[PDB]
């Protein structure tokens, strides 16, 4: 991960120790112009010129922002998953597309081809670790 | 954790894609020729229960429904 | 004419001059360096006190925390608890004082025997305090306090009972 | 006026055969 | 017999609840 | 019913035989977690655990039925005498400690290995904390035990 952090002095919200000990995101995203915006938690910032970086806490923070820079004519919003190890993924735009839009690549998972009104009742299924919405 | 169930009555609006703030939503295309366009719940570990994906389903009632289960750091939506 | 309106928005002015700062050089951390947090006052005292000074055993550490509570918590029991107009007010002081050091062991040995799960990291101490980061250093600390406690506890019963020949 | 000292004793004394079997029962059913 | 009172009630207020929170603390606790 | 008595794990060949007493759920939890077989402590925590035990114990016989019982220094008696075998008590471990010892031993009621006590200095440090813990368990039963009517006094 290669980006300048928004200057601002800091915040009490921000990263917990949750960070380093269990997950941390971090959101990406290149910039025409530099501006100020609102930070997710708390507070203002203003984004550099090009290559902005900046960790977030939960992944909630970063879509969050993420529809804030849409505001500002910026879609090229990046996230990421920082684990204690270091290890870091694609997590939001896995595929390049973004997730409204359509590509072929995807899959249907978790589709039911009936109708809620066709769910089987519960009494049929007990005792069987089976539920009634699979 | 939870699980985000779409069913047969989707129309492909997008809107559940658009009022997700945790991205465990997405459209797939259908091979159908229903349409182009279904909701998925692809990454389900996201999803942190808020009932915006039933808000914005205008079925008469929901195409797509969350039911509630096991918790986690993530779900119940925790910085620490 | 601009007593101070012409000075405002220059490095030189005093006001312009910033004390508060981002929690070592990440802004993105949660906490703030302030004068409380990370003067050299405040960092002196809270590192070099027991709990976190360098270069001491676990068991030394808890034996100065205990004796510090075991001679404070004497105070309470004997002139604000009952039977406190009496002739044996400072002995209640003593068996009262030593019974929340056995409860305070035994509170230390129970988040002991639970495998604890870490010690954090601050601004005021950038460094991690000490090996009481297992399961063995906090036992051995849960020892050392019960000893110093009922010896702080004798210590400010001593010379409370003993103050009129002192 | 009250019951002897002794009859007092003794009803501790039985109390103890519920209580085990009570421990056993409970520990039975966590299984 | 009304030692047996001064005797019970401090272990019903006292004993047993620490016997208690301190098993079950750990208890709930273990991995 | 089933059968109660069993050979030690699943070899018949050794000596050790599973009993009520030997393998039980009640008595394995109070003997492995008694302070010699406890888990995560050190050696040092464990001897004076074992010597507050101790030095609390034998305060009571040298007071009570010792020389001195029906006069004024009767319980001081007792922890003096008492003290006299914490030292002699922990002299007895540093020999045994200084001299090589051959080993702990495993058994059924304590399968894993009890503790560091293979080693001198497992048992010398164990030496040092029973005449610390032994000193002063006897010096709170004298205590307690002079000024009882002054506790219940109150
Ligand atoms: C009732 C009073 C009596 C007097 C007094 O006690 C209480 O004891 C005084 C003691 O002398 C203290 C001084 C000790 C020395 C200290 C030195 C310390 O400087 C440090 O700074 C570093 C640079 O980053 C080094 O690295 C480092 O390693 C280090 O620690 C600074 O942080 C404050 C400190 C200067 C002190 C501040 C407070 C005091 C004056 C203490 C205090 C007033
Ligand atoms: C009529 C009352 C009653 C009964 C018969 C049961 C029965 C049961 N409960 Mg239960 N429970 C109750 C009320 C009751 N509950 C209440 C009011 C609560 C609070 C919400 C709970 C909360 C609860 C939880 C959270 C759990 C159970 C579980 C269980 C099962 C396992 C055994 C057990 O309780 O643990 C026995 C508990 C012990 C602490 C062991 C010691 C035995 C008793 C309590 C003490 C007796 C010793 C005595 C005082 C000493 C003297 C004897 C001495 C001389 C030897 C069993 C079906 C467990 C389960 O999953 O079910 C399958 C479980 O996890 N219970
Ligand atoms: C249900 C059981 C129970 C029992 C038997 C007691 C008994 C007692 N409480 Mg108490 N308490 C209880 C529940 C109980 N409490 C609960 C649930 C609460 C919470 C609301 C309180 C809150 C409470 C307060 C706030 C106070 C008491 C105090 C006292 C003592 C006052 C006696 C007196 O008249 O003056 C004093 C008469 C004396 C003869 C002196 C007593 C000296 C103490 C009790 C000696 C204790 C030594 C101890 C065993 C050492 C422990 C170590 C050991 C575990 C190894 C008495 C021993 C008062 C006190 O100060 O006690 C010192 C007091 O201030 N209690
Ligand atoms: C309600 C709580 C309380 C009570 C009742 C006491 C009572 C007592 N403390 Mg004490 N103390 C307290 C809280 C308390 N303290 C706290 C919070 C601390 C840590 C900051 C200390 C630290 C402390 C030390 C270091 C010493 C005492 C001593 C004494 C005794 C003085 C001798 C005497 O009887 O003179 C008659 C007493 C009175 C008429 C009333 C109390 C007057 C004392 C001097 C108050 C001192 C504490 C201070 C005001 C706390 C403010 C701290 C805060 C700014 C951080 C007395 C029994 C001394 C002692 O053991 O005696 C030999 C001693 O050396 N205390
Ligand atoms: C089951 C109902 C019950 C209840 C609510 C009480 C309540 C009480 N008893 Mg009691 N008692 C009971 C049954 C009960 N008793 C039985 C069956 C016996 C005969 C063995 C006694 C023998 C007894 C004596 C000898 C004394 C009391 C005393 C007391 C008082 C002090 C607290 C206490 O429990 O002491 C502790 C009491 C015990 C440990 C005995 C209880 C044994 C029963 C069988 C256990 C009940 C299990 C319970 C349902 C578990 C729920 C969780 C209190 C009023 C004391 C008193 O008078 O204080 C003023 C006292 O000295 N009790
Ligand atoms: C001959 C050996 C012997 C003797 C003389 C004593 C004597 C004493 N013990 Mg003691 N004790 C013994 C063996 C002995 N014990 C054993 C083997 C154990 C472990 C099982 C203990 C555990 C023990 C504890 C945990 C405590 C004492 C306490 C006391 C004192 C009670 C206060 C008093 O004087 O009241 C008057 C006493 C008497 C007139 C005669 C002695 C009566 C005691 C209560 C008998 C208890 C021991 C028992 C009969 C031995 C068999 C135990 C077996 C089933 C395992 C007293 C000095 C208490 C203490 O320090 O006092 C404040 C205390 O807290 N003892
Ligand atoms: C000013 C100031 C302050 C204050 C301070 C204080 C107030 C202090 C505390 C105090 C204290 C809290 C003290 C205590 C002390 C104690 C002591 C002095 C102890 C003693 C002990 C002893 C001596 C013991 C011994 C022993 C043992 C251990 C065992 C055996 C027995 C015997 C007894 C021998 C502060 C810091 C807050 C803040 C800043 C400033
Ligand atoms: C029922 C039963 C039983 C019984 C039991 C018994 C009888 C017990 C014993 C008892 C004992 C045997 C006890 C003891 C205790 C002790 C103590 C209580 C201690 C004390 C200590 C202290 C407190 C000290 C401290 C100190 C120090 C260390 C140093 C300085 C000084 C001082 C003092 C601070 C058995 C198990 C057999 C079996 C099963 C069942
Ligand atoms: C301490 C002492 C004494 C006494 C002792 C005794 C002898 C006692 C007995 C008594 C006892 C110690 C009792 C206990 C109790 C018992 C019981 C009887 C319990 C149980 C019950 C039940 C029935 C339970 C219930 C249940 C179940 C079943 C299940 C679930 C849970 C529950 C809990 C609910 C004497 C004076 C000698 C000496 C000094 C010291
Ligand atoms: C310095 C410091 C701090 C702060 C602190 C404060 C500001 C406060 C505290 C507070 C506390 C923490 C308190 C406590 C209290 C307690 C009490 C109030 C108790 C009492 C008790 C009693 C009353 C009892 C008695 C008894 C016993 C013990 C046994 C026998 C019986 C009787 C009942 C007698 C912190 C943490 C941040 C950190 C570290 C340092
Ligand atoms: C529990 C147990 C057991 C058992 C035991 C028994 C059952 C018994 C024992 C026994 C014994 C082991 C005994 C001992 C005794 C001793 C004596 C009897 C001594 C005495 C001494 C004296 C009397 C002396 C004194 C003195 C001194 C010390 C110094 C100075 C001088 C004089 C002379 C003063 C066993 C081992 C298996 C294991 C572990 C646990
Ligand atoms: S009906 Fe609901 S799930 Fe289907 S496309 Fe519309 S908003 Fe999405
Ligand atoms: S409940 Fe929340 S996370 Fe789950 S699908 Fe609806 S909007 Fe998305």
């Amino acid at each position: 991960l290669s980006g300048k952090t928004p200057l601002f002095a800091g915040s009490t919200g921000g990263l917990l120790t949750k960070a380093v000990e269990e997950e941390k995101y971090a959101i990406t995203w290149t910039s025409p112009k530099a501006q100020v915006f609102e930070l997710p938690t708390g507070g203002a910032a203003t984004m550099h010129e090009g290559e902005n970086l900046l960790y977030i806490a939960r992944k909630e923070y970063g879509i969050a922002l993420g529809g804030q820079l849409r505001k500002f004519k910026i879609t090229n919003y990046k996230i990421y998953r920082i684990l204690p190890s270091g290890e870091t993924t694609f997590i939001h735009p896995a595929d390049g597309v973004f997730p409204e839009k359509v590509n072929a690549g995807r899959e249907k998972v978790r589709f039911n081809a009936r109708s809620i009104g066709e769910n089987p009742n519960p009494s049929q299924v007990k005792f069987s670790g089976k539920a009634t919405y699979d | 954790s939870h699980t985000v169930k779409i069913y047969d009555t989707c129309i492909g609006c997008t809107q559940c894609v658009r009022a997700c703030p945790t991205d465990v939503l997405e459209m797939v295309p259908w091979d159908g020729c229903k349409a182009a366009q279904v909701a998925s719940s692809p990454r389900t570990e996201d999803c942190v229960g808020c009932k915006r994906c039933e808000t914005a389903c205008p079925t008469d009632f929901l195409s797509i429904r969350v039911y509630l289960g096991a918790e986690t750091t993530r779900s119940m939506g925790l910085a620490y | 004419a601009q007593a101070v309106d012409a000075s405002k928005n220059l490095p030189s002015d005093p006001r312009n001059r910033e004390v508060v700062f981002p929690a070592g050089r990440d802004p993105q951390w949660g906490n703030l360096e302030t004068p409380v947090n990370a003067s050299p006052l405040v960092k002196w005292f809270i590192n070099n006190l027991p709990a976190y000074r360098p270069g001491l055993t676990p068991f030394r550490r808890g034996l100065e925390v205990g004796m510090a509570h075991g001679y404070f918590l004497f105070g309470p029991f004997a002139k604000l608890g009952p039977l406190r107009d009496a002739a044996n007010a400072n002995l209640a002081g003593l068996l009262g004082a030593i019974g929340l050091v056995v409860l305070f062991t035994l509170a230390l040995s129970l988040y002991a025997n639970s495998n604890p799960p870490t010690a954090l990291a601050s601004v005021t101490v950038p460094n991690p305090p000490d090996a009481f980061q297992s399961k063995e250093g906090w036992n051995n600390f849960a020892s050392a306090f019960l000893i110093g406690g009922i010896g702080g506890a004798v210590v400010a019963y001593f010379l409370t009972s003993n103050l009129a020949l002192i | 006026s009250s019951i002897s000292d002794t009859q007092v004793y003794i009803a501790l004394v039985v109390a103890l055969i519920p209580g085990l079997l009570a421990w056993r029962l409970a520990t039975e059913l966590y299984k | 017999a009304s030692f047996l009172s001064s005797i019970f009630v401090p272990v019903i207020g006292w004993v047993v609840p620490i016997a208690t929170f301190s098993f079950l603390f750990l208890y709930i606790e273990r991995e």
